[PDB]
RNA sequence: AUGCCUGGGCAGGGCGAAGCCAGAGGAAACUCUGGUGGAGGUCCGUAGCGGUCCUGACGUGCAAAUCGGUCGUCCGACCUG
RNA sequence: GGAGAAGGGUUCCAUGUGAACAGCAGUUGAACAUGGGUCAGUCGGUCCUGAGAGAUGGGCGAGCGCCGUUCCGAAGGGACGGGCGAUGGCCUCCGUUGCCCUCGGCCGAUCGAAAGGGAGUCGGGUUCAGAUCCCCGAAUCCGGAGUGGCGGAGAUGGGCGCCGCGAGGCGUCCAGUGCGGUAACGCGACCGAUCCCGGAGAAGCCGGCGGGAGCCCCGGGGAGAGUUCUCUUUUCUUUGUGAAGGGCAGGGCGCCCUGGAAUGGGUUCGCCCCGAGAGAGGGGCCCGUGCCUUGGAAAGCGUCGCGGUUCCGGCGGCGUCCGGUGAGCUCUCGCUGGCCCUUGAAAAUCCGGGGGAGAGGGUGUAAAUCUCGCGCCGGGCCGUACCCAUAUCCGCAGCAGGUCUCCAAGGUGAACAGCCUCUGGCAUGUUGGAACAAUGUAGGUAAGGGAAGUCGGCAAGCCGGAUCCGUAACUUCGGGAUAAGGAUUGGCUCUAAGGGCUGGGUCGGUCGCGGCCGGCGCCUAGCAGCCGACUUAGAACUGGUGCGGACCAGGGGAAUCCGACUGU
């Protein structure tokens, strides 16, 4: 849990193929991931949950989150806590590729870049009303000095 | 009925801050405190331990789920479309 | 400080060269044997005034015998 | 002198209603005297479990009614048992009598069955 | 009843202040400074929550 | 005055939210009774924090803003180095 | 009352004076004048990093400089293994330095906490003033240890060929970087690099329960003592052992082995657990601050009697004992839960594990010991007095103001409330004497009326605790609510109810009152003995109706306006 985001992280550990060592990155949990799960990042990566691949490979209608606004900027786009970007259509010219904001906003992306499949674990925060001053002040007693 | 009518979990709140919002938040509190059947184990013990984070007692496994429930709808609905293009991709 | 269970270990400390000044307490009937080193008193319990007395003159350098009182 | 009141109060004295300042539950918690009960309850329970005096299964039943405060206190959970126990008794004398007579009837529709076999 | 001091000019009752009472052959009680709890190793596997 | 880091502290009682047990009624849905439980930006109230009234004392004062009674709050948007 | 932090800076101690100051006085002082006093490897700074500050590289700027802390950097000067060259020391053997090859991430120099992290000291005695610092006695941590100071582990196995009655001796082949348990794990050790992984350090608030200790309480034994005009086997004080080791209680385990359970069971104050292995047996591990023992009775304390005109830290007899209790207070340890749209520190430092790059002597020895037991040497620098607050600090002052913490007895009582008392402290707060005029300031009481006073019930008064009854409109169904309104309360003498521990395996035989063997009674409707904490209810009697007798201690109801409320 990080305190100041509603969305929980996950700590995943890798291999560096280049050195004997451990490498460890801390991405955004994704619904449905457990801990001891095997998890997949690449071109050839297949299409599940939690999975970070090129928005090119993926067909349209796919629900992606933590999108890279730009190729290499390790993600920039839908990562809040329970938000999403959907895939709508892709163009083999000039490898581009349109996807749907949170906001209602179309974007045109390269296909280069990558995307976790699936929505942010911990959506539905605003659901629940506040119901005190305190709590508010708890809330954003992490964030800033604006409540 | 037994102690209280129509209030529950939300007595802990007294008169204050009206009846529709201690309504509106019964369910979301009824859902946080519930303690689910973990599909790991079979043991109903997944407790919610942060925003989004659920934990089994047996298993002592970890899994990112809603803030609220242990499941969204909208997270259902996602996984299924995705095994469903998943099916459709790689066939 | 550490106690000291057999007379022979009892003797063998009362022999090193790092020993120095051996009190005797006459503590009736729960006479002490105490040794003085570099790290620890060595102290040895005997219930039996025969024995100690016995054993009173078995040291061999001669040090400092000096008994309590 | 607050030795000869203590003794006083032991024997019980200036503790009427006019002495009295705190409530009942501040004098005395409700909540250990609920622990002492239960406490004293299980205990004797137990012990008959242990002295094979009670089964398992009277010794589960009788430790669920004990937490429902059926049991002001031991007296009355002893003769609770003692009448359980004369119950079961006459059940079981009953329910012996039926099986030793149904045995015999049936070893006695044996014998015959084995006569007719035998006589053809 | 004897009431008893700080032996150091550590006044506050912190983490590193905790102490505990002990009689002396003097038949005087006073302060001895605690060291503090250890902890047993925690296995590697980080999945067993009980110490090794 | 506000934000951050690292420490310390906050008697005794009342009301009695979830959850749980036993008994009774019902064909079910379930409903009553007696217990357990200790939640609450809950209540009385001390320490602490603050300062409503007497427009009291004092008003060349103890004091260039203090004092007495009476007061608000006192597990949290709490007080403090 | 006893001690600290910030601050003060000699105010601390001894002697002397009474010029000036201490709003009277003073033979007194925190005044004045002479001297004296602060003793550390273990107590802290010193080390680490936090929020943050701030160089180099870089950029800007007329310029002093500024921006920024990884960003527009050839940013590590370190290390192992091998080779060469040189000197020094019994150039055997080793150290040092230089060169060559090789290996190498870090992440920004540095500063930043006397309450965060941070190995390791306690007991007694001792000064006019300092003592966990001095003395005495017991320990411990870190670093060094070369020539290893010693012992011990790697260790002294088998086969073969001979000799000898045998023990045993000789020659040769080898093994030998340990051992035990099914297991958890254990045994004083028990090779090992670059490299990699993990742990500790390292975690919020609140509730409940249990263990341990300190204190308090009760029944006694001693020792010293107040009362004794009457009683009281009297009431008051004391009645113990350090750190560091060894052993054993006592707690905890989300540790292991046998086995497979519905007639579901085990179990807590509550929970909770069980075919992913519950109950029943047998083990293992962690904390053991508790008990016994070395320390350690030699010392300390209470008594009784002396040595010595004096100095004199003395000499001696005794005792320092046996038990029980408690939602009792404090500290600590350990389980178990509840809350977060709050998830509750980093680094220094230490350790374990995965691998086998390499070393060793070859059959009695060696390389190694994250060193098993001892033995030797060292631990530098700074602070240490006192006040810490109705008189040593800040407010112009000995100013009713302000100023961060620890220790926390008896009675009453719900209580750390108020009142009285013990240990400890003090003289009533910059003066005393004589009367009790008016006005005052602070407390009260008043016949009859009861707000007629006043802008206004301002002020005062009324109610007040606990137990037993009862409790409306309205409502967001949670509240209102202690709504409102009633009765009781003393003292004495009884009655009833609310619990633990042990006990029968008795007969016969056998062995030394106890143990073993077999069938008996199996208390399975339980009784006998011994202990102990406080409660609740009821009854009688009784006092000049007094009884929450002091203290503590809600005045209510019907409405209008405003602000939801808590908070500022
Ligand atoms: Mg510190
Ligand atoms: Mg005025
Ligand atoms: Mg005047
Ligand atoms: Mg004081
Ligand atoms: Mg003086
Ligand atoms: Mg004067
Ligand atoms: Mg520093
Ligand atoms: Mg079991
Ligand atoms: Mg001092
Ligand atoms: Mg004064
Ligand atoms: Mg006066
Ligand atoms: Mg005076
Ligand atoms: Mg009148
Ligand atoms: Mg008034
Ligand atoms: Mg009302
Ligand atoms: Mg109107
Ligand atoms: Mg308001
Ligand atoms: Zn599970």
């Amino acid at each position: 849990h990080d305190p100041g985001r509603g969305a929980p992280l996950a700590k995943v550990v890798f291999r560096d193929p280049y050195r004997f060592k451990k490498r460890t990155e801390l991405f955004i949990a994704a619904e449905g991931i457990h801990t001891g799960q095997f998890v997949y990042c690449g071109k050839k990566a297949q299409l599940n949950i939690g999975n970070v691949l090129p928005v090119g490979t993926m067909p349209e209608g796919t629900i992606v989150c933590c999108l890279e606004e730009k190729p290499g900027d390790r993600g920039k786009l839908a990562r809040a806590s329970g938000n999403y970007a959907t895939v709508i259509s892709h163009n083999p010219e000039t490898k581009k590729t349109r996807v749907k904001l949170p906001s209602g906003s179309k974007k045109v992306i390269s296909s280069a870049n990558r995307a976790v499949v699936g929505v942010v674990a911990g959506g539905g925060r605003i659901d629940k009303p506040i119901l005190k001053a305190g709590r508010a002040y708890h809330k954003y007693k992490a964030k800033r000095n604006c409540w | 009925a037994k102690r209280t009518k129509k209030v529950g979990i939300v007595g802990k709140y007294g008169t204050r801050y009206g009846a529709s919002l201690r309504k509106m938040v019964k369910k979301i509190e009824i859902s946080q405190h519930a303690k689910y059947t973990c599909s790991f184990c079979g043991k109903t013990k997944m407790k919610r331990r942060a925003v989004g984070i659920w934990h089994c007692g047996s298993c002592m496994k970890t899994v990112a789920g809603g803030a609220w429930t242990y499941n969204t709808t909208s997270a259902v609905t996602v996984k299924s479309a995705i095994r469903r293009l998943k099916e459709l991709k790689d066939q | 400080p550490r106690k000291i269970e057999e007379i022979k270990d009892f003797l063998l400390t009362a022999r090193r060269k790092d020993a120095k000044s051996v009190k005797i307490k006459k503590n009736k009937d729960n006479v002490k044997f105490k040794v003085r080193c570099s790290r620890y008193l060595y102290t040895l319990v005997i219930t039996d005034k025969e024995k100690a007395e016995k054993l009173k003159q078995s040291l061999p350098p001669g040090l400092a015998v000096k008994e309590l009182k | 002198r607050c030795r000869k009141n203590t003794l006083a109060r032991r024997k019980g004295r200036h503790m009427g209603i006019g002495k009295r300042k705190g409530t009942a539950n501040a004098r005395m918690p409700e909540k250990v005297t609920w622990m002492r009960r239960m406490r004293i309850l299980r205990r004797l329970l137990r012990r008959y479990r242990e002295s094979k005096k009670i089964d398992r299964h009277m010794y589960h039943s009788l430790y669920l009614k004990v937490k429902g405060n059926v049991f002001k206190n031991k007296r009355i959970l002893m003769e609770h048992i003692h009448k359980l126990k004369a119950d079961k008794a006459r059940k079981k004398l009953l329910a012996d009598q039926a099986e030793a007579r149904r045995s015999k009837t049936k070893e006695a529709r044996k014998r015959r069955e084995e006569r007719l076999q035998a006589k053809k | 009843v004897q009431r008893l001091t700080y032996r150091r000019r550590l006044s506050y009752n912190t983490a590193s202040n905790k102490t505990r009472l002990s009689r002396t052959p003097g038949n005087r009680i006073v302060y001895l400074y605690t060291k503090k709890v250890g902890k047993a190793p925690k296995s590697a596997c980080g999945v067993c929550p009980g110490r090794l």
